């Protein structure tokens, strides 16, 4: 009945949904004054009204971003002030009209900057994946170092043996202290990250600057930590051959050239 | 708080809510004891002052019914509607007077309160009580046939003065009475007033004239922030299928009608103009008044309304 | 959606049954109800000779 | 000319959509806006207008503007040491309870002398009275029968820059005019 | 169609004739001996005029 009513002259009856959603944890907002259950999911009233400003589809990721205007209040925008999330708030919006229990999707995306313009609201900017496709694409360079991020799919190296959990001792404003770590050689867990369960199944990731001894190093400050909470630790690899293989003896995936040519042409002018 | 309990004992406090303090009740009060987890009990709700001013009748009073409907039509004289707002916001504008006892206290909530939810009775909807109202108990018997009372709403007797009031929260209609959860704590013979009352905050603060040393008129206006549940009634008669309008207009003040027609494009320039019809139909605007002068036309009249829906609905 | 061709008619224009193509695409569900296309006339082919 | 007041606030951001609005307060506070009128019938009162309104620089000097209420009564005599003063209560305690405005009292009394306090808390103690307490002394023994009016104050500048000098007759003659007189948030806070 | 649901149709775009090219050259690459070739395509309709 949604496509007979869009198409009916007497009932339009819009309502527009948005669902906000990470992992295992979802955020259901509706437009309207009251609340509307849809696939037994209920959508809460935001006191003030949530709504949008078009959707665009030009083809230009520039250009086709979508817009959301509500109060400062919003639950799933406070996350973002005062750190963004690790992972991607994906959103689903839906339509649907009051007294149908259809309803049809209309855009699908993800959370691309949110700001409080003023303190009775709350602008989001959305975007879509198109606009993933504007870095560039080279992802390859003939140098001696690795040239791969530690436990990617082309390393190849699993870190689960590696994972340490712990509890840290203190908690400074740029350096978290845990003595467990201090058995460990100066630099085992640089280029590292720190992560832990925020809520859920979903955990925030901080990298690390630099080991040494007993501290660590948190890039960005350690704004947002637990005091008490269970962290993990995973170490990190320096990207050099020796390293790659002393330590995790993965040299056979190891992607860099290490002496194979620096400049070495064949046309060039005097080979001696 | 610290008290032993003996045992096969059971202790039960006197919660009293008082009336001041901060707008929402975020309260989490904690009960711990040794080798006990802590069992914290969570008080949530909200803190609403009443309006207790009786505006005087002698300007008529204005309610207000006002919904969104964007509508866009094409070349040919076609249209589609898409109501937007479900519930109308209802308005009310009225004129007061405060003048012993009343400015004072009407100055200080005005500068306290100010634009906070207000719990607005129906002035409309007055109601003098029949028998007398014995102190807590519970049930008010009265009429509620036409009236804007709602299953867990919200009632407020009131006396003679500002002060004499009291709010009490309405479980269901049982067409005679008013199921009441909370006893009554004060008893008021025949002659106190009921009201319907309905959440409402101020839309623009009154501007205060002085009339005398101690006396100063308003013109309050009130919109309601709670959807208005109303049956949405047709008339009876049916003409291909749709509605038909038998009232016959009131002729008091005379009426006219235009024919409005999409005659745009007159595409005027410096020699003489030219005016093309686009659908070269005319459809006819007329304007339509009447009188209540009883409750049942009243309700009909706002049943009607209310299944308008603005200009979604045609007849 | 974008690509998608479709036929239009509009008799006070003159204009008959014609196929054009969707372009860019800005419409409005919620406010103003404002639904807006661009298209342009179907003459897209590839020969196979 | 009947005039009125009005608590002007800055609440804006109401932010309505489509379901319900809601309003914020961003301060929780209120200015409140008087009017004023005069009759010269004297050189002396028209100079010494015409000081005053070259002194204001039109908003920027403030000056305290006392209204000319009877918000708050008398229902029991005070002593002149004693600083529980005791008056109708009018909520005044729920509304009231210190804070910039609505916290100053003139007691004007029937002789003509006036004192100039300072509130500093209110607490209910009575359905029908109050102990509304002051800052420092009364200045004697003064009953309920000896009071004519509080008048509550107020820090208030002017809301209008222009200012009309209506002339009618002469300089030495009689003129009106009109001013305005909104609360602001100064004296070093 | 306006009945059909179309509203407004604003944007005629008739365009023009006399211009537009008459003569096109299409550079390719041939990938046997990855040698720069090109090929004309003419349109002598156009041309003519
Ligand atoms: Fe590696």
């Amino acid at each position: 009945s949604f496509n007979s009513r869009e198409s009916s002259l007497a009932d339009g009856q819009p309502v527009r949904l948005y669902q906000f959603s990470r992992g295992a944890i979802r955020w259901s907002y509706n437009s309207s004054d009251r609340d509307i259950t849809y696939q037994n999911q209920i959508f809460r009233t935001v006191p003030g009204g949530i709504t949008d400003n078009g959707i665009i589809c030009s083809g230009d990721p520039q250009s086709d971003q979508f817009v959301i205007t509500a109060p400062a209040d919003l639950d799933v925008a406070l996350l973002y002030k005062t750190r963004s999330p690790s992972d991607a708030i994906d959103l689903v919006v839906y339509d649907m009209h009051y007294g149908d229990a259809e309803a049809a999707v209309s855009w699908v995306g993800q959370i691309g900057d949110v700001d409080w313009p003023t303190v009775d609201s709350c602008r989001i900017t959305c975007v879509s994946e198109d606009e993933l496709m504007d870095q560039p694409g080279l992802t390859d360079t003939y140098c001696r170092t690795c040239t791969a991020i530690v436990g990617d799919h082309r390393c190849k190296v699993n870190l689960v043996p590696y994972r340490v959990t712990l509890t840290p001792q203190s908690v400074s404003a740029w350096v978290i202290s845990s003595g467990v770590v201090a058995g460990y050689a100066d630099g085992w867990f640089t280029g590292g990250y720190v992560e832990w369960q925020v809520d859920g199944d979903n955990y925030d990731r901080r990298f690390i600057e630099q080991h040494a001894g007993a501290d660590l190093h948190i890039l960005g400050g350690t704004e947002g930590i637990p005091a008490g909470g269970q962290l993990r630790v995973y170490p990190g690899c320096d990207g050099l051959a020796q390293t790659c293989d002393d330590k995790f003896s993965n040299l056979p995936n190891f992607r860099g050239f290490n002496a194979m040519q620096g400049k070495s042409p064949f046309d060039g002018d005097q080979v001696w | 708080p610290p008290l032993g309990f003996a045992a096969l004992e059971e202790r039960t406090w006197t919660v009293s809510i008082g009336t001041d303090g901060p707008p929402v009740v975020n309260a989490r009060i904690v009960w711990r004891l040794q080798g006990e987890p802590n069992l914290v009990l969570v008080i949530t709700g909200n803190r609403i002052i009443a309006w207790t001013f009786a505006p005087d009748w002698g300007d008529s009073i204005v309610e207000r019914l006002s919904a969104s409907t964007n509508i866009l039509q094409s070349e040919s004289a076609v249209t589609q509607r898409r109501a937007m707002r479900l519930a109308p916001r209802r308005e009310f504008d009225a004129n007061m007077y405060a003048v012993d006892r009343e400015r004072q206290l009407l100055d200080m909530t005005l500068f306290g309160w100010g634009a906070r939810i207000w719990a607005l009775p129906i002035w409309p909807d007055i109601q003098l009580l029949h028998q007398p109202l014995a102190a807590g108990s519970l049930g008010i018997p009265c009429d509620t046939a036409g009236l804007d009372f709602r299953d867990g709403g919200l009632a407020m007797l009131r006396g003679e003065d500002a002060f004499t009031y009291e709010v009490v929260e309405v479980k269901t209609v049982t067409a005679s009475g008013l199921d009441l959860v909370r006893p009554v704590q004060a008893a008021w013979g025949t002659g106190s007033r009921l009201y319907p009352v309905r959440t409402a905050q101020l839309t623009e603060q009154p501007t205060l004239t002085r009339l005398t040393d101690t006396a100063q008129s308003a013109r309050v206006s009130f919109l309601v922030m709670e959807p208005s549940a109303w049956p949405e009634l047709m008339p009876a008669t049916t003409y291909r299928g749709r509605p038909v309008l038998e009232q016959r207009p009131d002729e008091s003040e005379d009426l006219t009608s235009s024919y409005q027609r999409l005659l745009s494009t007159l595409d005027n320039g410096s020699a003489i103009p030219r005016v093309t019809d686009v659908a070269g139909m005319a459809l006819p605007v007329i304007g339509h008044r009447w009188i209540g002068m009883g409750r049942a036309e009243r309700s009909a009249f706002r049943s009607l309304v209310y299944a308008l829906r603005g200009q979604q609905k045609p007849l | 959606n974008p690509g998608q061709p479709f036929l239009i008619r509009s008799t006070p224009r003159g204009i008959p049954e014609t196929v054009v193509r969707v372009g860019r695409i800005e419409d409005n569900f919620l406010g103003d109800g404002k639904i807006t296309l661009t298209v342009v006339q179907d003459q897209f082919n590839l020969p196979a000779t | 000319e009947d005039l009125t007041s009005s608590y002007q606030r800055l609440l804006s951001t109401l932010d309505n959509g489509s379901a319900i609005p809601r309003v914020t307060d961003v301060a929780g506070m209120a200015l409140p806006v008087i009017g004023h009128r005069w009759i010269g019938m004297g050189r002396a009162e028209r100079s010494a207008f015409r000081s005053l309104v070259y002194a204001l620089r039109g908003q920027q000097k403030p000056l305290w503007v006392p209204t000319h209420a009877d918000d708050l009564t008398l229902v029991a005599t005070v002593s002149q040491l004693s600083t529980a003063l005791d008056v109708r209560n009018i909520g005044y305690a729920r509304f009231a309870n210190g804070r910039p405005g609505r916290r100053d009292i003139r007691i004007e009394l029937y002789d003509g002398t006036v004192y100039h306090r300072r509130i500093l808390t209110s607490t209910e103690l009575d359905a029908d009275t109050e102990r509304v307490a002051i800052d420092a002394a009364l200045g004697r023994l003064v009953e309920p029968t000896d009071v004519a009016r509080i008048c509550f104050m107020a820090l208030c500048s002017a809301a209008s820059d222009v200012v009309e000098i209506e002339h009618v007759t002469d300089s030495e003659g009689v003129a009106t005019a009109a001013l305005t007189f909104k609360g602001v948030r100064d004296d070093e806070f | 169609d306006e009945d059909s649901g179309l509203l407004e149709i604003t944007q005629e775009k008739t365009g023009s004739t006399s211009l537009a090219p008459s003569q096109l050259i299409v550079k390719y690459i041939d990938q046997i001996d990855g040698a720069q070739r090109q090929i004309i395509v003419n349109n002598n309709a156009v041309a003519a005029s």
